[PDB]
RNA sequence: CCGCCGCAGGUGCAGAUCUUGGUGGUAGUAGCAAAUAUUCAAACGAGAACUUUGAAGGCCGAAGUGGAGAAGGGUUCCAUG
RNA sequence: CAUGUUGGAACAAUGUAGGUAAGGGAAGUCGGCAAGCCGGAUCCGUAACUUCGGGAUAAGGAUUGGCUCUAAGGGCUGGCAG
RNA sequence: CUGCUUCUGGGUCGGGGUUUCGUACGUAGCAGAGCAGCUGCUGCGAUCUAUUGAAAGUCAGCCCUCGACACAAGGGUUUGU
């Protein structure tokens, strides 16, 4: 009926946002008869109030692209916007010399 | 008689021509439900959350041109609406649409 | 704020023991003229000076 | 409460872009068009486009629609009805 | 977070906010207003004038993807090895 | 402006025709700048060639079906010289 207490509380437990909190909807009276969080506690235990795993971003493209980067492609006059001082500067060369 | 199930495929390509990339998805949820609502004679139409996502699948502007969808008039559960009947609008993965007719499958 | 005076936070204190309707026993009284509480002060509305 | 005889006056309204209050026609009209977006089932319930939950699709995209404060507010906090 | 105090159905005129247009090309107009062109980097090249600092990214060109190599630029242990 | 049974009519889906774009995925190859790894076989490789005018969309206001599949003699409100 309203469960906007338990996915605040319960957030505050598993330690992620409400966006991650997953209540039971078909065990929806369980959770709702909870109020307070000793009581979320035995529902987490219990397998009814879940954290929901991170939304996966993967840079498996990003680390296939950098090799490439490391062989010299993706790296030609079109691939250039910043000056040749801006994108390698001097000073920092003339140093390593 | 009365408690059928029966496959269709939907050209929803041609339900959905002309209307704005922002409701093709949300307008071809209502043409699954005007279509369940002809064949299957129900003013009750309930359509199941997998046939939603599949409309959705290529998000709001871009939807499947051609759907298959298992349509079933079953008879409707207690607290009863007016409606005697509901239809079960659930969805029906198919590779291709290429020489699929409308099968009268049974139970 | 959250950083307050003693006098201002006794001035708060009182506005909000103040803020409260009649009690419903009040209007069963003989010479009974009152209605409702006609100095309710909402927060948003009317902001108490300051 | 009033007739007659005197007495007295803050004594007669259509107007003053009069004053105060009330109600019209316009009119069920103008309008409810800034910042991309909702959708499906289910729950509670007399009642669901809007609540809640789940699933999906999106947005803010770390100079944020995020997490905390100072001024100011002053109970807006929290629960339950 | 739930589209910014509402939904649904249409897709008329007139708008408001974006586009695109054959051929011409400012003939429009008070006036190129608005729009459009140009635009990043690399390699060439750069006039008058100048208070010699500038002008200057003047102007004007060429190039740019993807792939696959080649060479060059270094640490570290005992003109060379690891 | 039309349609809603001549045992037939529209609808839907399928197939044709039309037409738009330009040759799909997979697979194969002594095709491919090469490079790596094994003593000519084996990886990596944009791309190319064949399959393949292929694949995909095509009335929603395109054309013809006679092929599946239901559905279609119903409801509502009125009207008299």
């Amino acid at each position: 009926s309203m469960l906007r207490l338990q996915k605040r509380l319960a957030s505050s437990v598993l330690r992620c946002g409400k966006k991650k909190v997953w209540l039971d909807p078909n065990e929806t009276n369980e959770i709702a008869n909870a109020n307070s969080c000793q009581q979320i506690r035995k529902l987490i235990k219990d397998g009814l109030i879940i954290r929901k795993p991170v939304t996966v971003h993967s840079r498996a493209r990003c680390q296939k692209n950098t090799l490439a980067r490391r062989k010299g492609r993706h790296m030609g006059i079109g691939k250039r916007k910043g000056t040749a001082n801006a994108r390698m500067p001097e000073k920092v060369k003339w140093m390593r010399r | 008689n009365e408690v059928v199930t029966r496959e269709y495929t939907i050209n929803i390509h041609k339900r959905i021509h002309g209307v704005g990339f922002k409701k093709r998805a949300p307008r071809a949820l209502k043409e699954i439900r005007k279509f369940a609502m002809k064949e299957m004679g129900t003013p009750d139409v309930r359509i199941d959350t997998r046939l939603n996502k599949a409309v959705w699948a290529k998000g709001i502007r871009n939807v499947p041109y051609r759907i298959r969808v298992r349509l079933s008039r079953k008879r409707n559960e207690d607290e009863d609406s007016p409606n005697k009947l509901y239809t079960l609008v659930t969805y029906v993965p198919v590779t291709t649409f290429k020489n699929l007719q409308t099968v009268n499958v049974d139970e | 704020s959250s950083h307050k005076t003693f006098r201002i936070k006794r001035f708060l204190a009182k506005k909000q023991k103040q803020n409260r309707p009649i009690p419903q026993w009040i209007w069963m009284k003989t010479g009974n003229k009152i209605r409702y509480n006609s100095k309710r002060r909402h927060w948003r509305r009317t902001k108490l000076g300051l």
